[PDB]
């Protein structure tokens, strides 16, 4: 389990947490409080 | 390599699947070697020497008085392949019995397996007193016990040795009948009883031929 | 030495057998490491503590529905009691997101230090509030003397195991048994014992 | 001949997960720069570089395919399940001419749903191309329950791919002897997998393809057609709609076949109703197939000793002219994984580009030469799926020559003779390039200038000068009129394109007789001239790899290396890798020539929607006069179907109109890395990494520029990928838009 957690501390899988996360923030930012532009 | 020391070796084996150069490593491995081999013919052997003996047996005992004839229906129309046919009154329907059939058999499976992994390893952990009975032997397949021999039959090594290849004759072609069942089934759509009745009667007639 | 989950199965290096209710159950590899495995026993005592008190919260509602009273199904009773009930939604969530994060944050800062919350700034209480063990703290969560003997104290600790695992797999059920029939746990139960042989899960429509 | 295996001679852990390079000697140290990470994922699969032994590499490949196995079976299982669940299936079923496919149905995010066009049937969604729905209908499916399954099989046997190279590699792996046993493996692979596979193939045809197909083209509805099961079940119900299934099986062990005639035909064509082969043919010719198979199975001795020794085959064919010929072959093949896979590569290419040939003419499956998008899709995609696979043959073959070439085994042999007269195929060759593009692409030229001159006289076309291919037009007359002499018992002819009368269904043709003229003769021509050029990029970075007069010593280099020095005026590209660098480009413009010819002459001269007064159609005959004249092609092709993608903005189409540019973007991008060199940038990182150093914010894996070889490579993907992806959307948005 040690040389696991070391697998998932590598660079191409802790950048498929980052990336679903911004990308999952971002896309649910668009589907609630719909199409911005001008911010208030 | 076939030395004759096995019970049922009579020097036929073309492909050459049980020699020892085949998995030369040790470990667990692969399916294909004796140890495993020579455990799964004596399975297929029993399992069909149950199975030919209760395919035909109702059929006999339905041409003979002793059974009502409603029960009494071929082995492949009492609720397996149902668009052939379905027994309709059972106790349960077939899928409540299946649940019945997989749990009861899981444990008796699993833990012949276990005993293959470790033998003698199910006599040492508690199962309901019933741990005398599954010491267990040397041999997979031959256990032995209190159960499985009740009635000690072979006390002499070389009774055994004549009863551990009974057990295979009768066996083996048990496994023929059974692969004779089931394409006598396809092609005649009757049952193994009534196809003997016919190549008696009219054998040139009633034949694979026709 | 002890039973097992599968009968000749060697068990893993780090489940030794002090552990409440250890069978030899891992084959992932989960709590190898020391610290996982400090927070797991963790995790699995609070998952079974809120299952007994929430299948019997179901048990005895779904009994008193059958009797007579007014009570209604598991499902589908925030619904139906919230349209007539003065205190709004929002206002009841974070009464108890805001209660629980007390509660919620005291318990992890045990966990990361033991005896650390003894210290007597919380309204002056040391004896109490610092841990026995890992998962099971006293002094105050146990009033009664239950816990000041290993003798009994060692085998509670597999009851409340074994009666717990039993509990979170009964809510599985709650919820497949549902779906499928759309009936309280209790009327499943006397059907079964109305007509065994009959009505199971075969027969319900579903999961065929 | 026997079974070999070596128990668990791998222990399964993520201990070498965690250590990234453990296969390679040089990467297990660790990284201090960041070319450690492009060597890495470049160097994974190379296995004949980790190591010398050649049952490691044996073991390792084996289990390797299996993997791509499942990968292909989930995205198989993929396919059925995204139609059975997201798809308009049954109702295309019922009315195919009117309503499109559509397997993709998109989500509804900012803009995006547009894509989710009307394309009929209750149903809005993305339109495929991939034909998944003739094929689905070819077999008896009438149903999504059948689809279902059919993907729960996939992840199912897939798994048990997974499971196998696991079990075959890290538990029980197979010997050198068990692999290197090549006689057994042809007989298994013959007529177990290609010859009972298409005797299967038959059966199911034969009691589910042509019981169900008869009644759908007979306008029954899906939902009464009898179930594909229930047909085996009862002898009456078939028997009704082929009487000949009422005597069963007598006819087959009496030697009287002529009773199948009903169901096994050679009748040839195409289907009226559908547009598609006659599905009892294509029973009849997988049967055929599989007796043809099983015989060849029984031909190599594996363990019985009787019949024939491939290398007794081998040496036993000499001549004068070649000496010593074919001898150490069975050496080479048995020892080097190289050489099997440049030989398979080269066939399993040249096939697929026999397929997109042999489909369009032919279509096997109903309502597919109807839906132009789809059979223009599949044609170009078979097509260049074949210029990779044949490319891939130069370099691997390459390898060989550098790697696993032994001159001891080869004296005075064939590949030794090869080597030895290198000088005279490349020089006769070049020879024969230089001819063609004179006087092939040299004729686009005169006709070019002499119509800006005012002398349309003077051009090559029909009424003109004209060059017309009389050997090809002997061989669509001769195949045409085969039916009366050569093939009495045949019906009619294979296909239409050699003669005939045209075929309409649902208002459009499927196919229609195709004419050759001035025009195809140009073209024709111009296919060789790219060709003969592919052959000569290859074939030169193979026999010049070992050794040349410019570098006697290339071998000890290697495969890849980027140059020797820039003496001798420049050593740069001249390994083969190089060539094989070279030869893609070439091979994608060659490529790309073979799809616009299909395109212009399919769309002008075949494709339309036939009304009372003939068919007319989509560009109303132009290939014939246009085509001779390079501006053609820039006016009458691209000037000019251009425009259902320009104007896709705000359609359902609105993805290609994206795709078009940015195909643009990607291509234009390689040019940074083919026109300049890893010089000016490795001096460009050091004045950044000054500012990162500046504020204390620097890698410890030290920066570094691109490789040489790795810059080219980067080239030629952008470079492709934007060349490719740019028709991939000038086509689906013009055909999809028909017209
Ligand atoms: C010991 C087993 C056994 C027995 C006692 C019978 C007995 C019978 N079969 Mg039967 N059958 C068997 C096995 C057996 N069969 C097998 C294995 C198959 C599948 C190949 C069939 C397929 C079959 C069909 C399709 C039909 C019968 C029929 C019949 C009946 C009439 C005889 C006839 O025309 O068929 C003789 C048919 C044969 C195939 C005879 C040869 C079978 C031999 C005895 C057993 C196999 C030898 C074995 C493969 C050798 C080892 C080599 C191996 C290691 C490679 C008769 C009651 C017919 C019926 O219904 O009666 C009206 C009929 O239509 N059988
Ligand atoms: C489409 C062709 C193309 C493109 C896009 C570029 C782009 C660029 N060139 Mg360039 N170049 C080209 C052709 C091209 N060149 C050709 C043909 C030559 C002659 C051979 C040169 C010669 C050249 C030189 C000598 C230099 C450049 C430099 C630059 C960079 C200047 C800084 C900048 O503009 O910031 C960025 C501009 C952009 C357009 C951003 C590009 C990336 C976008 C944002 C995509 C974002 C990624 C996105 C998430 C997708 C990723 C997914 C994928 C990874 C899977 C820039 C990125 C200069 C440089 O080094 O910069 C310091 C420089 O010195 N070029
Ligand atoms: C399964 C296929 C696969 C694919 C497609 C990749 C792809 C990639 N790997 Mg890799 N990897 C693989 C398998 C794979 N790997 C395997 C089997 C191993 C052995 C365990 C590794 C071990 C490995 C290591 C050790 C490293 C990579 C790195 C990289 C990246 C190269 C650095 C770069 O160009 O961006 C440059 C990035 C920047 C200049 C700034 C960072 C911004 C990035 C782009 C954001 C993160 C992108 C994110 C990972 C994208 C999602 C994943 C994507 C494939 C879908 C690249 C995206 C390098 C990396 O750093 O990953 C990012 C790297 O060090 N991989
Ligand atoms: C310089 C490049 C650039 C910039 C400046 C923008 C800026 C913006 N885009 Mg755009 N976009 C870009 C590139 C860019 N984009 C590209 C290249 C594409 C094609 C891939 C798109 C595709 C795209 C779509 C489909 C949409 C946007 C949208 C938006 C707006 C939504 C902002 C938001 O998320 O709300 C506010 C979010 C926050 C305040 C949280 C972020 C701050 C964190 C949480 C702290 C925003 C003003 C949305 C829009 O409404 O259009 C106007 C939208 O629908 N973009
Ligand atoms: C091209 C694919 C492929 C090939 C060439 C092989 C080849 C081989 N496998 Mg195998 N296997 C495969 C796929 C494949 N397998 C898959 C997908 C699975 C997952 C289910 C397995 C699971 C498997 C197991 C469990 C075993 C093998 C074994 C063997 C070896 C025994 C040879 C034999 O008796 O044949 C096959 C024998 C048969 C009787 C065929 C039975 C056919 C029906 C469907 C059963 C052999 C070299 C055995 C071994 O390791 O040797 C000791 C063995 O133990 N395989
Ligand atoms: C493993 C082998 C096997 C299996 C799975 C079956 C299965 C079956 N047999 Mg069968 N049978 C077999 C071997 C087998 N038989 C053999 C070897 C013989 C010869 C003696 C018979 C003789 C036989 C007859 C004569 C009849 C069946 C019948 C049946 C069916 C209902 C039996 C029932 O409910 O029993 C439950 C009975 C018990 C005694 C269970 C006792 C356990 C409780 C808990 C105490 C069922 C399909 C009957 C049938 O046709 O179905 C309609 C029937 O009339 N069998
Ligand atoms: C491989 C197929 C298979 C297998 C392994 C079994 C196995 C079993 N069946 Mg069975 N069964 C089968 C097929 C099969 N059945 C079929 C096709 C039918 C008709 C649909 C039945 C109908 C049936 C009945 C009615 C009963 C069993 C029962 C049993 C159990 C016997 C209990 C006992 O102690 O016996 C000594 C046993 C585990 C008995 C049971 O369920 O135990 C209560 C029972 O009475 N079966
Ligand atoms: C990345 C590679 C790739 C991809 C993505 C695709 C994708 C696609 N292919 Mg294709 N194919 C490829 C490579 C590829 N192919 C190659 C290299 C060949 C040459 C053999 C073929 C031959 C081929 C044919 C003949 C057909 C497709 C079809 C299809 C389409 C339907 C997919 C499908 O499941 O149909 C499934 C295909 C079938 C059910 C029939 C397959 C019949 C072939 C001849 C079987 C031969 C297998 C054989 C054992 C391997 C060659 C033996 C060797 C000695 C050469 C789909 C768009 C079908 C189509 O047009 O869609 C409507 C179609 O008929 N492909
Ligand atoms: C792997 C291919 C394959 C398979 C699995 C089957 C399987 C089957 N066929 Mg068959 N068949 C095949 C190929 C195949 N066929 C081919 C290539 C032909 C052309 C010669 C036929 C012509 C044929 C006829 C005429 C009949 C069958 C019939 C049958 C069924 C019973 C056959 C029997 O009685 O013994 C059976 C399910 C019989 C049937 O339809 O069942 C009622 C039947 O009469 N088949
Ligand atoms: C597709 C059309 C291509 C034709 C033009 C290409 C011409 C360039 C080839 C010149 C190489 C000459 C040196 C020969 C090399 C040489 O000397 O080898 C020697 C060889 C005779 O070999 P032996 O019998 O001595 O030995 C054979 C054993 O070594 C077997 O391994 O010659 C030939 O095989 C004749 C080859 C004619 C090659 C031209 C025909 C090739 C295309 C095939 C179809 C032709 C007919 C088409 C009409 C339908």
């Amino acid at each position: 389990m040690k040389d696991f957690t070391t697998y998932l501390s590598t660079a191409p899988v802790v950048g498929l947490g980052w990336a679903i996360f911004t990308s999952g923030l971002l896309i649910e930012i668009n589907r609630f409080f719909p199409d911005p532009l001008v911010f208030s | 390599y076939l030395d004759g020391t096995l019970p049922g070796d009579y020097g036929f084996d073309p492909l050459g699947l049980l020699d020892p150069t085949v998995s030369n490593g040790q470990g667990a491995g692969g399916f294909v070697n004796p140890r495993w081999l020579q455990y799964s013919e004596v399975i297929h052997a029993r399992w069909a020497m149950l199975g030919a003996a209760g395919c035909i047996a109702p059929e006999i005992l339905g041409k003979a008085g002793v059974i009502p004839a409603e029960t009494a229906v071929d082995w492949f129309r009492t609720g397996v392949i149902p668009p052939a046919g379905v027994y309709k009154d059972f106790w349960a329907d077939p899928f409540t019995l299946f649940f019945i059939e997989v749990v009861a058999i899981q444990f008796a499976e699993l833990k012949r397996l276990q005993d293959y992994k470790n033998p003698g390893s199910q006599s040492r952990q508690y199962f309901l007193g019933l741990e005398g009975l599954f010491k267990g032997s040397d041999n997979p397949a031959y256990p032995g016990g209190p159960f499985f021999n009740f009635a000690n039959f072979g006390k002499t090594e070389a009774e055994m040795k004549k009863l551990k290849l009974n057990e295979i004759k009768n066996g083996r072609l048990a496994m023929l009948a059974m692969f004779g069942y089931g394409a006598q089934a396809v092609i005649t759509g009757d049952g193994p009883f009534d196809n003997l009745l016919a190549h008696l009667a009219d054998p040139t007639g009633a034949n694979l031929i026709t | 030495d002890r039973p097992l989950w599968s009968p000749g199965s060697e068990p893993p290096a780090w489940l030794d057998g002090s552990l409440a209710g250890d069978y030899g159950f891992d084959p992932l590899h989960l709590s190898e490491e020391p610290e996982m495995r400090k927070w797991m026993v963790q995790a699995e005592l609070v998952h079974c503590r809120w299952a007994m008190l929430g299948v019997a919260g179901i048990l005895f509602t779904s009994i008193g529905a059958k009797a007579g009273g007014n009570f209604p199904d598991w499902y589908d009773a925030g619904k139906e009691l919230q349209k007539n009930s003065d205190i709004p939604l929002g206002s009841l969530i974070f009464t108890e997101l805001l209660l629980f994060g007390w509660v919620e944050t005291k318990r992890l800062y045990d966990l990361r230090n033991p005896g650390s919350q003894g210290d007597g700034s919380f309204l002056g209480i040391t004896d109490g509030l610092k841990g026995k063990e890992n998962g099971y703290p006293g002094g105050l969560f146990d009033p009664m003397g239950m816990s000041k003997n290993e003798a009994s104290f060692k085998e509670a600790k597999q009851k409340e195991v074994k009666n717990g695992r039993l509990a979170m797999l009964a809510f599985v059920g709650f919820i497949a048994q549902h779906h499928a029939t759309h009936k309280s746990p209790i009327d499943n139960l006397l059907d079964h014992v109305a007509d065994p042989f009959h009505v199971t899960f075969a027969t319900n429509g579903v999961s065929i | 001949v026997k079974i070999a295996v070596d128990r668990n001679p791998v222990e399964t852990n993520f201990e070498k997960w965690a250590k990234p390079g453990h296969f390679s000697r040089a990467l297990a140290k660790g990284p201090n720069t960041t070319t450690w990470i492009w060597n890495l994922h470049a160097d994974a699969h190379d296995f004949d570089n980790h190591t010398s032994d050649l049952e490691e590499i044996s073991r390792k490949v084996f289990s390797a395919h299996f993997g791509q196995l499942g990968i292909i079976l989930i995205w198989l299982s993929g396919m059925y399940f995204h139609g059975a669940r997201f798809s308009n299936y049954e109702g295309w079923l019922s009315d195919p001419t009117h309503i499109k496919p559509s397997a993709q149905v998109v989500w509804p995010i900012v803009g995006q749903e547009i894509l989710n066009g009307d394309v009929g049937g209750g149903f809005q969604g993305i339109q495929i191309t991939s034909g998944f729905f003739q094929l689905w209908r070819a077999s008896g499916i009438t149903s999504e329950l059948q689809l279902y399954s059919t993907a729960i099989g996939g992840l199912v046997l897939a798994a048990a791919c997974f499971f196998a190279g696991w079990f075959h590699y890290h538990k029980a792996a197979p010997k050198l002897e068990w692999f290197q046993n090549v006689e057994s493996m042809l007989n298994h692979h013959l007529a177990g997998l290609l010859g009972l596979g298409s005797l299967a193939w038959a059966g199911h045809q034969i009691h589910v393809s042509l019981p169900v197909n008869k009644l759908l083209d007979a306008g029954v509805d899906p939902k009464e057609i009898p179930l594909p099961h229930e047909f085996l079940l009862n002898q009456s119900i078939i028997a009704d709609l082929y009487p000949s299934f009422s005597k069963g099986l007598a006819p087959f062990f009496t030697l009287n076949w002529a009773e199948y005639s009903d169901f096994l035909t050679f009748k040839g064509g195409l289907n009226p109703v559908t547009g598609g082969l006659w599905l009892s043919d294509t029973a009849h010719h997988h049967l055929a197939i599989a007796v043809l198979f099983l015989v060849a199975g029984h031909q190599y001795r594996t363990n019985w000793g009787i019949g024939h020794s491939i290398k007794d085959i081998l040496e036993s064919h000499k001549g004068p002219f070649t000496g010593n010929g074919h001898a150490g072959l069975y050496e080479i093949l048995t020892t080097s994984w190289h050489a099997q896979l440049a030989i398979n590569l080269a066939l399993f290419g040249s096939l697929s580009i026999i397929v997109a040939h042999h489909m369009y003419a032919m279509p096997p499956y109903p309502y597919l030469a109807t839906d132009y998008g789809t059979q223009l899709s599949l044609f170009t995609h078979h097509m260049w799926i074949g210029g990779f696979c044949v490319v891939g043959a130069g370099a691997h073959a390459a390898i060989f020559m550098v790697r696993d070439y032994d001159p001891t085994n080869n004296y005075n042999n064939l590949l030794d003779r090869v080597i030895r007269h290198r000088d005279a195929i490349i020089s006769h060759l070049n020879w024969v390039s230089i001819f063609l593009g004179f006087h092939s692409f040299g004729l686009y030229i005169h006709n070019d200038t002499m119509s800006a001159l005012g002398r349309p006289q003077d051009m090559f076309s029909d009424t003109a000068i004209q060059l017309q291919p009389v050997f090809a037009q002997w061989i669509q007359n001769t195949h045409f009129t085969a039916p009366q002499l050569t093939a009495p018992n045949a019906l009619a002819a294979t296909s239409l394109t050699w003669g005939g009368d045209v075929v309409a269904v649902g208002g459009k043709v499927a196919m229609m007789p195709i004419a050759l003229g001035t025009s195809d003769f140009l073209v024709h021509h111009i296919h060789a001239f790219t060709i003969h050029v592919t052959v000569l990029i290859l074939l030169k970075g193979v026999l010049f790899a070992r050794s040349s007069r410019l570098i006697p010593d290339k071998a000890n280099l290697g495969f890849r290396f980027p140059c020797d020095g820039p003496g001798r005026g420049g050593t740069c590209q001249v390994s083969a890798w190089d060539h094989v660098f070279l030869g893609l480009f070439w091979m994608y413009n060659s490529l790309s020539i073979v799809i616009f010819h299909f395109s212009w002459k399919m769309q002008s001269d075949v494709w339309g929607t036939v009304t009372d007064s003939g068919v007319s159609h989509i560009t109303g005959g132009n290939f014939a006069q246009s085509a001779n004249t390079i501006n053609g092609w820039l006016r009458d092709f691209l000037w000019a179907q251009s425009s259902q993608v320009i104007q896709s903005y705000g359609s359902a189409l609105s993805a290609y109109g994206l795709m078009f540019l940015g195909a643009h973007f990607v291509w234009a991008f390689s040019l940074m890395f083919l026109f300049s060199g890893r010089g000016y940038w490795q001096e460009l990182i050091e004045s950044i990494v000054w500012a990162h150093n500046k504020l204390r914010v620097a890698p410890s894996i030290q920066p570094r520029a691109l490789s040489i070889t790795q810059g080219r490579a980067v080239g030629v993907a952008h470079y492709l990928l934007g060349g490719i992806a740019t028709t991939w959307s000038f086509f689906l948005a013009r055909i999809i838009a028909v017209g």
